[PDB]
């Protein structure tokens, strides 16, 4: 009913990607509602270096799990070394809706 | 009845008076977007056809 992000042909499970700067057990139950009775794999990525999958089974291999979480950390550090890092980021991920400044 | 010169004796300035009122306590974007059309009829500029 709600759109996934990618799709694997082998496992035939849909792919939903969650990227966080907040703690991951926020998004494990935030993104899980209104999805179930379906085979959509939940797998949360993070800026920090943590990660959470469905039933603690990682489909992605070790070299690419370590590569993405480093790049998200490189996304995290360059956001932190710029001078604009997390505080303004917290507002829009909950506030996405119809604004229509006309 | 019949109304004589019905089209010349309107004014889109009181059309704007109506659709400012029949959109009472409506959102800001919605009252705005209905309001452009009585504005750009109240500044409209008819061409004069062929000649």
């Amino acid at each position: 009913k709600f759109l996934p992000d990618l799709y694997d042909y082998k496992e035939n499970r849909f792919i939903e990607i969650g990227v966080t700067r907040r703690e991951v057990h926020t998004y494990y139950l935030e993104k899980a509602n209104k999805i179930k009775s379906e085979k959509t794999h939940i797998h949360i990525f993070s800026f920090t270096g943590e990660e959470m999958a469905t039933k603690a089974d990682y489909t992605l291999d070790e070299e690419s799990r370590a590569r993405i979480k480093t790049r998200l950390f490189t996304i995290r550090q360059e956001m932190a070394s710029r001078g604009l890092w997390d505080s303004f980021r917290q507002s829009e991920r909950g506030e996405e809706t119809i604004e229509e400044r006309f | 009845g019949d109304n004589t010169k019905w089209n010349e004796n309107q004014n889109p300035r009181m059309f704007l008076a109506m659709i400012t009122y029949i959109t009472r306590n409506q959102p800001e974007w919605f009252r705005n977007v209905l309001s452009i059309a009585p504005i750009m009829f109240s500044n409209k500029m008819a061409r004069l056809g062929k000649g």
